[PDB]
């Protein structure tokens, strides 16, 4: 009952998928590295006021003990995304397998919520780009791109937001496939130094890793069948003593 | 019947129809451009608007309207004076709602032709008020200014409100020394009240409005203050310093660097001051004068049309080299000690790119004291005689030792582009923000020789030749014009010369030195830079000769 | 919107067939003993990753494969149908799924998308590849319409005509597997836009038969198995 | 040359809160032929020109019944008027039903009118296009309500409705206090309708065919009178 | 270049308002004038109802609406659109009562008739309700008078007056609320109203017209609203006509 | 008018929904200024109360709410709007109090608020609401808080947040006093100094005085957010007097 | 010519100022177009007939039967032929047979031409309202034990009248012109036929016989019939040799 939205344009484009994309493109810069035996992902906080205590407004977040995401966008979009990406991984996953869901099942699912945004009436398009960043036994550390599209890509590093083809022209200079954990948390910091709209701080910055497997974090012993988490989200005093060494 | 219409079409103005209010606007300016905003009361102690004028206006228009012609309505010439004369009395409570309505727009989500429109009916109506109405609508223009509830939004229409100040002090040279004064105050509590002091970069902070209001009201103010600068010229020189010195949030540093733009402008251009639609006060014109001459032969006559100008003053130009010269030096030597001790702090780009920036506005507004043949220096028949200061001949320009001051700082501000790329290269190479003001910094200096071309096409304090043209212009009618689009007329002619004049040249070492640079920085990596590299060599290409075997080589 | 232009014709239809007409190359070849698929993929991206496990080639089911021009994100809900339509007729008759039953499936769905007004159809097209005892190797072709059809050698997606001419003329009934090898390959580098042809920018499959009579192998083709088949045809971006 | 911008949707309201859809729902009021309602204390009477579209054609019906106590009368739009006589019909069944009452004429009016408004306030609908004279009588005595299809009623000793009803109307409002009182002899209600009518009638003439008579008060329920039955009363 | 943002009700125009909203109040600005005067124990309403034909049957066509038992009800404009949100608020009420077991409060009464309202002004589906209300009562808290606009807005007043007279009453009632800081009788009250109601009339001079009031104090009827008639209205006809024809 | 674009939840060209852009003007409808700081063991909200027909009763004039025991919220925005949100908060934390068997948190109503007016941010037949709703209470994991939703779903913690049409006077006072203070809270260890506080910061920030009536003030302690009457803002009022 | 258009042309379910609904006064427009169609109404049979286009000798005749059983005592004549035409005709057989098996008698033909009106005013299958159209004309004829021989006009607006005569398709204003100067409640069954063929043959333009007209008639004994080409043509030869006896 011409009832459509995000329709083709003649010259076989999509249009409205076009302006989600334009709304993305707006947002504070947040990127992501993949090492040999890690993964980085990273963003800046931008206040609406210094009254508010950015505590509250998380940009990087869990959605399994090693998987790990952020944006770029509409921040609002985003919490209501990622806490369906939560819900994704028990009910279809864990709750069958014992176990989590690999990096690029959990992104397929991310993906097929945003693809049903823009082929329905009555609804708008994502306005944000998800940087998803992860590990499993079997394909080992993962980092991909998801846009308002549905459409998922595997990088080896990537940027998304206002300061993202600069930060991208430097993750071609700087990646090479030897990096470590350590090495990736480096050059994140040296690209969000240039792409910072604000102050550059460990109170500003966002910033998350999936590593190692952290014992300390599972909050109980006795079960070394359970590695405990590899998602880890640095501390406000580690940013800052790693920004003394830069 | 007209003034009723043009206060019915005033209070009708809409802050939700910008449709309505575009074609209300274009109402008010086609009443205000072909009728003089007069009192033409006779000192008549009998006449008023409700006694004269409102009976008749409701006696013919419910003639018309029962349906009879109006070659049927008879009135006697007495009573038609006395309404005619009664309407002219209504103006100054129809300018009162005009500046309330204006306030009330600055807060509205328009487009960049309404908002040049507003200006232009604005402008417009102020060249058509007599000396009376006009001092009354200046003193009503300024008490609101100051006594506001109007900037509220996260980017207020700021032009609505600064474009008019600019425009009373183009008329008036008198009102600028308390307008400046006051701004300036009212700026420095703002950067004491904090204004400034929090970083963000592509946005001013709504913390910053009214700082971006007092600073946005200066530099169109003093881009009109022409020979009244001369009075407080020590004072902005110094506030000038303290403004770069207490502000270092990027945004806020294009801002602050255009006052000084503005100032070294108003000394060196020539323009129009005069737009009036009858002059002075006194001219010979009879007070039957209603229509702006549009159809009459007398339209034409010079005593009707003895325009004023600014040409610029000995005095003005030594101010003009003056400032130039002293925060010019001022920003060099501020970079050249960050030169020692790098950070790559935030901070520490943000301050090189004030100075920098401070620098590219330096070079903009003394512009028009640039030559193009001073590097052939160390026939010739121009035929556009753009009007020059230190004269046209090559004999006069060197026999000035001013000529030789302000070349010697062109090349030393040039000198310090090419010891900054080589700073930048070499410790910042991925800083883009830097580079981009450093191209922009290139673009200006390679471009504006003799002539502006950034802040050429961008609204302005002078009423628009194509948007009278639009208003007074009738098919198969010879220059239906009042007096008001003659001068503009005048304005832009001597503009079109300023513009017609050629600026291509053979280099001089560091025009090649600097082109190299821009070259390699069209080579670079970044989009970023490259983008921005790639439109400035295009620009440069187009002043220096053989430039395209330079470049391909 | 499904409505008709005055000629009876689907503009969206049309449209969505301009989308896939820039969305890389695709050729499908089919020798007297296997089925060759090939895909050129524009890798303007050093950073993404290749070695990628798909991203144009994919399994159906394990003697079915696909390549798709269009949209991944459209082709990759069709595939997941296509998935869990081969199982559940696989789970139904104990017997693996005949390719015309399943390549038809998703042009069924595919037409549905075009005629009801609140659905944009899929930006896809598919040359799908396979064996089963009704027919033996086959190969068809599906496009954003829903029209499918049967094809000794075809080409979707950018430069189409081109392809189909080449084909044409190199084309034998009689040919066997690596020679359908060379010929997909001497295609691909005689329609590509990018200067020459190397591994990253390839991806490839087979659909042979193998020493053993039961079985059937559908070999989608890793980065190092594809370099020895560049090397051995003579493409050969070799030391 | 005089577009309306705001009389396109049931839902959107003019500039000066005018409801222009509803205001041409009752323009459709003035499509019909004539009826004539009218009341003393002790009945209700309706008196309705029916019209034909050709001299072989039957003619129109114009007076509905709901039930033995109330029913309608109806110059506006015909298929339009079968939904309320309808959902009136289905209400009169619903208070036999549910409550053991029957409907008194007042409780009549405020369900017609909740009907109306919905029509008047939600998108993807038209106003109803006719307007109901409804008479009845109950406890409370003759009653004769002029429903309006903007959602609105009044209680009304008589009124008229359809086409060149000013005539009517105003031959009902200089012969009021004549039919108010009459009562017992029900006969003189139908003449003083029948006079009413005439009014309207611009030379056209009553025929037995043309005109219908119906009436509701004290025992004598809800009638209506065809042919013959109309004879005696042209 | 063009205004669609006042055809349709979930949209805001350009200043952040919803024109259907504002166009339902000229509705409203078009109706029948009434006001509501709050007492010391009760509230009182009044009503000047404009007779257009002498076919208008007495006694029976009402424009006060008694709302539950100890509440009363007076709208003004779109008369179907008063009619439907007035059983509404009986339904309201009545629920409130079979549920809690006792009255329900005017504050709480205020509170579902004013989101009801609102509701209506979410979706491009519906309409906003193009009638304002006045309406009021005693409960344990004693006397409130609330008015209710077709945005859904309602506060409690001292004396509310709504329709074509609503200048002249307002001006008068303000007039009252000066004179009387710490509030009028019930007695004095409907004395008042009718002279209100009379001088809100010579806006119409020609258009003949009923007064219809009606009572809710605590002393004069137990609490319980409930309608004005017989001496007392006459009384009041009597004031209402003694100082308007002021010589 | 730009078609659709302008009168639904959808991207322009630009990607703005001027569905949320012009709500974002509706929140000034009241030409009304609240303000909201934390004490040690309080968080206070203080509101400009605008009665300026003598007809209106005063105690029905209220932009302040109870949400549960221990949150509260003042709304900036037309009272419709602001008593459609406050009925969902108060429902809200009732349901999560029944399902988690403890009180709901600040930050999680105004995240669960938050996520609601996303809807109406994407949905193209759903408008956001016209209204900012600025929550506070004294919850036991994070003391005195203040939390603010609005119209396009995006909510923040606070230590001094303020909503109105001259709100950036008061957020700029307010900034100059955590600047100097240093301190995130103000160092009072009763509520009733933390009032006085907050209305000597909005004489300040509006340049006018203010009588009993002409004030309103709110009073979240642990255990109990409450609304004071006139008298009990008069007693602020008297201290303020008295010590200038 | 001159132009003659309003604004209020082209509304669905809207009314013009007058309230005139354009859409369904537009349908009713269409019964000049058609086909002709002819009945006529008597206390001894409906007679109803139509004039047949002459075919390709391919098409066989039961593809455009005009004139249709609905039950052994009802009929349809239509000027035109839709797929809505055969709904409407087939709703009539469905109705009329569900009215038969639940109250075991045959259906009144008033109650079957309204639920016909009923579809229409439904617009095939909310608040059913007469807004748009439906369909085509009917011609329906019955014979019941109460209103005896009936002749109804059911129209696109789900209303109709009885007639004692109607006209449809392209003779309709010089047919019901010569139908109302002519008609008797004294018509035989015999005079109503030669009525129908004299009115036929004026409008046809073609000289009249039994390949371009079709005759049938509603009797209360023989049931509905279509009458044979052999019995329309010895009805055609009688009306030659009646008007050739003056």
């Amino acid at each position: 009952y011409s009832f459509s939205l995000t329709t083709f344009s003649p010259s076989g484009k999509l249009g409205q998928i076009d302006y989600a994309l334009t709304a993305v493109k707006q947002g504070v810069t947040s990127l992501g590295i993949k090492a040999t035996n890690g993964v980085v992902i990273a963003t800046e906080k931008k206040s609406s006021s210094p009254l508010a205590m950015s505590e509250t407004l998380s940009k990087v977040s869990l959605l399994t003990p090693d998987i790990g995401a952020v944006y770029s966008g509409m921040g609002p979009d985003y919490r209501v995304l990622v806490d369906k990406s939560r819900k994704v991984a028990h009910t279809s996953y864990k709750r069958i397998y014992g176990e989590y869901p690999p990096t690029k099942l959990l992104v397929s699912e991310v993906a097929k919520i945003m693809q049903e945004a823009t082929q329905s009436g009555g609804v708008r398009p994502f306005g944000v780009s998800l940087l998803i960043a992860g590990h499993d036994e079997f394909n080992g550390f993962s980092l991909y791109q998801v846009d308002p599209s549905g459409s998922y890509f595997p990088w080896k590093a990537t940027a998304i937001g206002k300061g993202s083809v600069a930060a991208k022209t430097f993750l071609e200079k700087r990646w090479n496939d030897e990096l470590e954990l350590e090495d990736a948390i480096h050059i994140a910091l040296l690209t969000l130094k240039e792409s910072v709209e604000g102050e550059f701080n460990g109170d500003t910055i966002e910033l998350a890793i999936i590593g190692d497997e952290n014992p300390d974090l599972l909050g109980y012993t006795g079960i070394p069948t359970d590695k405990g988490p590899r998602f880890r989200k640095l501390t406000s005093q580690e940013i800052n003593d790693r920004l003394e060494a830069l | 019947h007209i003034t009723n219409v043009l206060s019915m079409l005033v209070s009708k103005l809409d802050m939700n129809d910008t449709n309505l209010t575009s074609n209300l606007i274009n109402g008010i300016v086609s009443i205000a451009a072909f009728i003089p905003i007069q009192d033409l009361t006779g000192e008549d102690d009998y006449i008023s608007f409700e006694s004269d004028t409102l009976p008749l206006v409701q006696q013919h228009f419910y003639h018309i309207k029962c349906g009879e012609s109006s070659k049927t309505f008879r009135v006697d010439d007495e009573l038609l004076n006395n309404a005619f004369k009664a309407s002219t009395t209504v103006f100054q409570s129809m300018l009162k709602v005009y500046v309330e309505k204006i306030f009330q727009l600055v807060d509205v989500d328009l487009e960049d032709s309404l908002v040049t429109k507003i200006n232009q009916t604005t402008m417009i109506l102020q060249e058509s008020m007599d000396d009376k109405i006009f001092n009354y609508f200046a003193s009503l223009l300024q008490r609101n200014f100051w006594s506001n509830d109007s900037f509220k939004e996260k980017d207020p229409n700021y032009e609505l409100v600064t474009i008019p100040l600019a425009a009373l002090v183009r008329r008036n040279n008198g009102l600028s020394k308390e307008l400046v004064r006051t701004l300036l105050f009212h700026i420095k509590e703002q950067i004491k009240r904090g204004a400034g002091s929090v970083r963000s970069t592509s946005e001013i902070q709504q913390r910053d409005v009214k700082l971006v209001l007092y600073l946005t009201a200066l530099n169109d103010v003093l881009r009109q203050c022409h020979e009244s600068l001369l009075e407080y010229s020590d004072e902005l020189i110094t506030f000038m310093k303290y403004l770069y010195d207490n502000v270092t949030n990027p945004p806020l540093d294009v801002i602050t660097s255009i006052v000084i733009h503005s100032a070294l402008a108003t000394l060196c251009t020539t323009e129009i001051t005069d737009c009036r639609l009858f002059p002075e006060d006194s001219k010979i014109p009879e007070k039957d004068r209603w229509g702006g001459l549009q159809f009459d032969p007398r339209r034409f006559d010079k005593q009707h049309l003895s325009f004023q100008w600014h040409v610029p003053s000995s005095d003005e130009i030594t101010l003009s080299i003056s400032i130039l010269e002293s925060l010019s030096e001022y920003c060099i030597n501020n970079v050249e000690e960050l030169m020692k001790a790098p950070r790559h702090d935030s901070e520490y780009g943000d301050m090189i790119q004030k100075y920098v920036l401070v620098m590219t506005h330096t070079l903009s507004g003394s512009s028009l004291l640039f030559d193009p043949d001073f590097n052939k220096y160390r026939r010739d028949l121009d035929i556009y005689t753009c009007n020059y200061y230190f004269g046209n001949t090559t004999e006069e320009k060197l026999q000035n030792p001013q000529y030789l001051q302000v070349h010697r700082v062109r090349a030393r501000i040039g000198h310090f582009f090419h010891k900054l790329y080589v700073f930048l290269s070499t410790n910042f190479e991925n800083n883009t923000n830097m580079f981009q003001i450093l191209l922009h910094g290139l673009k200006v200096w390679f471009t504006d020789l003799g002539q502006e071309t950034v802040f050429n096409e961008d609204p302005n304090a002078f009423i628009d030749v194509d948007f009278l043209e639009n208003v007074q212009s009738l098919s198969h009618v010879n220059e239906p014009f009042t007096r008001t689009n003659f001068a503009i007329r005048a304005n832009s002619l001597h503009q079109s010369r300023v513009l017609l004049h050629s600026t291509n040249r053979k280099a001089s070492k560091l025009e090649n030195l600097l082109l190299v640079d821009i070259i390699q920085l069209a080579t670079s990596l970044y989009p970023d830079i490259y983008k921005p590299a790639q439109g400035t060599l295009v620009h440069c290409m187009k002043q220096l000769v053989g430039s395209y075997g330079v470049v391909i080589n | 919107t499904t409505i008709f232009s005055p000629e009876g014709r689907l503009y969206q239809v049309e449209y969505a067939l301009e989308s896939i007409s820039h969305a890389g190359t695709a050729i499908g070849i089919m020798a007297s003993d296997g089925i060759v698929l090939a895909a050129e993929r524009k890798v303007t991206s050093t950073l993404l990753e290749q070695d990628t496990s798909t991203e144009k080639l994919y399994k159906l089911n394990d003697k079915i494969a696909v390549a798709v021009a269009g949209l991944t994100a459209d082709a990759e809900i069709l595939i997941n149908t296509a998935r869990i339509h081969a199982q559940n007729y696989l789970k139904t008759y104990n017997e693996d799924i005949p390719v015309e039953i399943l390549v038809r499936r998703l042009s069924d769905i595919k037409q549905g998308y075009t005629q009801h007004g609140g659905l944009r159809p899929f930006g896809v097209s598919f040359i799908y590849a396979g064996y089963d005892d009704r027919y033996g190797y086959q190969l068809y072709t599906s496009n954003p319409s829903g029209n499918y059809t049967g094809w000794k050698a075809i080409s979707v997606g950018a430069n189409t005509s081109a392809a189909q001419t080449l084909l044409q003329m190199d084309y034998k009934d009689d040919m066997k597997v690596d020679d359908a090898i060379e010929l997909a390959l001497k295609t691909l580098s005689k329609t590509t836009d990018s200067s020459a042809l190397t591994y990253d920018r390839l991806e490839f499959a087979t659909i042979r038969k193998g020493a053993n009579d039961g079985e059937v192998y559908q070999k989608i083709f890793k980065p190092q198995e594809i370099k020895d088949i560049l090397v051995k045809t003579g493409i050969t971006k070799k030391d | 040359m005089f577009r309306n911008n705001y009389d396109g949707d049931t839902v959107t309201f003019s500039p000066t809160g005018r409801l222009f859809q509803v205001e041409y729902a009752l323009e459709a009021i003035k499509q019909g032929s004539v009826t004539v309602g009218l009341r003393s204390n002790t009945h209700a009477v309706l008196v309705a020109l029916k019209r034909n579209a050709d001299e072989l054609s039957s003619y129109q019906k114009k007076i509905i019944k709901c039930d033995e106590h109330m029913g309608l009368s109806l110059a506006g739009l015909a298929p339009d008027a079968r939904v309320l006589s309808n959902y009136l019909r289905q209400q009169c069944n619903y208070s036999s039903l549910v409550f053991n009452r029957k409907l008194a004429v007042e409780r009549a009016g405020h369900l017609l009118c909740d009907k109306a408004q919905k029509n008047t306030q939600s998108y993807g609908g038209r106003p109803y296009g006719v307007g109901l004279l409804i008479i009845g009588y109950d406890k409370s005595g003759a009653h004769l309500l002029e429903f309006q299809p903007s959602g609105n009623v009044t209680e009304l000793y008589g009124t008229a409705i359809g086409a060149r009803s000013q005539g009517a109307k105003t031959y009902l409002e200089r012969t009021l206090d004549t039919f108010i009182k009459i009562d017992g002899n029900p006969d003189e209600l139908i003449k003083a309708g029948v006079e009413a009518i005439s009014q309207s009638l611009r030379d056209e003439s009553l025929t037995v065919d043309n005109l219908s008579i119906a009436i509701v008060g004290k025992d004598t329920p809800f009638t209506i009178y065809d042919g013959e039955a109309v004879a005696k009363y042209i | 270049i063009g205004t669609g943002y006042d055809l349709s009700n979930s949209v805001f125009s350009p200043d952040g308002r919803n024109f259907q909203v504002e166009y339902a109040v000229k509705a409203v600005e078009n109706g029948t004038t009434s006001i509501g005067i709050k007492c010391n124990d009760g509230v009182v309403f009044a009503v000047e109802k404009l007779i257009t034909s002498k076919l208008l049957v007495p006694q029976k066509n009402v424009k006060i609406q008694v709302v539950d038992r100890h509440i009363g009800c007076v709208y003004s404009g779109l008369i179907p659109d008063g009619r439907h949100l007035v059983n509404r608020g009986r339904e309201e009420a009545a629920s409130f009562k079979k549920l809690y077991k006792t009255p329900i409060p005017i504050p709480a009464f205020a509170d579902r008739l004013g989101q009801y309202v609102q509701a209506h002004t979410l979706y491009n589906s519906v309409r906003p309700f193009g009638v304002s209300t006045i309406f009021g009562g005693v409960d344990k808290n004693g006397a409130h008078l609330y008015m209710l606009e077709p945005s859904g807005s309602y506060w409690g007043y001292k004396g509310a007056a709504t329709g074509k007279g609503r200048q002249s009453a307002k001006a008068e009632l303000e007039k009252l609320v000066d004179h009387h800081p710490e509030g009028l009788s019930a007695r004095e009250a409907v004395k008042q109203a009718a002279k209100i109601i009379y001088l809100a009339h010579e806006d119409n001079k020609e258009k003949d017209f009923e007064l219809e009031i009606s009572w809710c104090s605590l002393s004069e009827t137990n609490g319980l609203h409930k309608f004005v008639k017989g001496d007392l209205l006459q009384e009041a006809i009597d004031f209402a006509q003694k100082e308007i024809n002021g010589d | 008018a730009a078609g659709y674009d302008r009168h639904i939840t959808i991207f322009s060209p630009e990607g703005r929904l001027y569905q949320v852009e012009y709500a974002f003007k509706a929140t000034n409808q009241t030409n009304i200024n609240s303000l909201a700081v934390r004490g040690k063991d309080c968080t206070v909200v203080i509101s400009q109360k605008k009665v300026p027909d003598k007809l209106l009763d005063p105690t029905t004039v209220s932009y302040i709410f109870c949400i549960s025991r221990t949150i509260g919220m003042v709304v900036n925005g037309p009272i419709p709007d602001a008593r459609n949100a406050a009925l969902r908060a108060k429902a809200e934390a009732a349901e999560f109090r029944y399902k988690y068997g403890y009180d709901m948190p600040c930050d999680v109503l105004a995240k669960r608020m938050a996520n609601l007016s996303q809807i109406y941010t994407q949905r193209a037949y759903m408008r956001p609401l016209g209204v900012i709703l600025t929550f506070v209470s004294v919850d036991e994991e994070l003391g005195p808080s203040i939390y603010k939703t609005d119209p396009a779903g995006y909510y923040v913690g606070y230590k001094a947040t303020a909503t109105g049409p001259k709100q950036q006077e008061i957020t700029t006072n307010l900034e100059n006093h955590f600047k100097k203070s240093k301190i995130d809270h103000i160092n009072e260890e009763s509520w009733e100094k933390v009032v006085e506080f907050a209305i000597t910061h909005m004489i300040d920030a509006l340049g006018t005085e203010f009588s009993k009536n002409d004030l309103e003030v709110g009073v979240a302690t642990k255990d109990k957010f409450f609304t004071l009457s006139a008298e009990n803002i008069e007693e602020r009022l008297v201290a303020i007097a008295e010590q200038d | 010519m001159f132009l003659t258009r309003s604004e209020y042309d082209r509304g669905v379910s809207t009314f013009s100022p007058e309230g005139r609904l354009f859409q369904v006064e537009y349908s009713l427009e269409a019964i000049k177009l058609g086909s002709t169609a002819i009945g006529i109404a008597t206390k001894e049979g409906v007679v109803l007939g139509v004039e047949k286009r002459a075919t390709s000798p391919l098409l066989e005749s039961d593809s455009i039967e005009k004139i249709v059983e609905i039950d052994r005592h009802i009929g349809c004549a239509m000027s035109g032929l839709t797929a809505d035409a055969r709904s409407m005709i087939e709703h009539a057989r469905t109705a009329a047979v569900t009215h038969n098996l639940y109250y075991d008698e045959d259906i009144n033909v008033e109650s079957l031409t309204q639920s016909v009106c009923d579809l229409a005013l439904r617009f095939g299958e909310e608040e059913r309202l007469m807004s748009r159209p439906f369909g085509v004309a009917l011609l329906i004829a019955g014979h019941d034990a109460d209103d005896g021989y009936q002749l109804f006009h059911a129209e696109p607006s789900g209303t109709f009248y009885r007639y004692n005569a109607k006209a449809i398709g392209s003779g309709s204003e010089g047919a019901q012109a010569e139908l109302l100067n002519e008609w008797h409640s004294s018509l035989t069954l015999k005079e109503a036929e030669l009525l129908v063929l004299k009115i036929l043959k004026q409008v046809m333009e073609e000289k009249l016989d039994e390949n371009n007209a079709q005759l049938s008639c509603i009797t209360k004994q023989d049931g509905f019939k279509i009458y044979d080409n052999e019995k329309t043509a010895e009805l055609i030869k009688e009306l030659k040799e009646k008007e050739a006896a003056e």
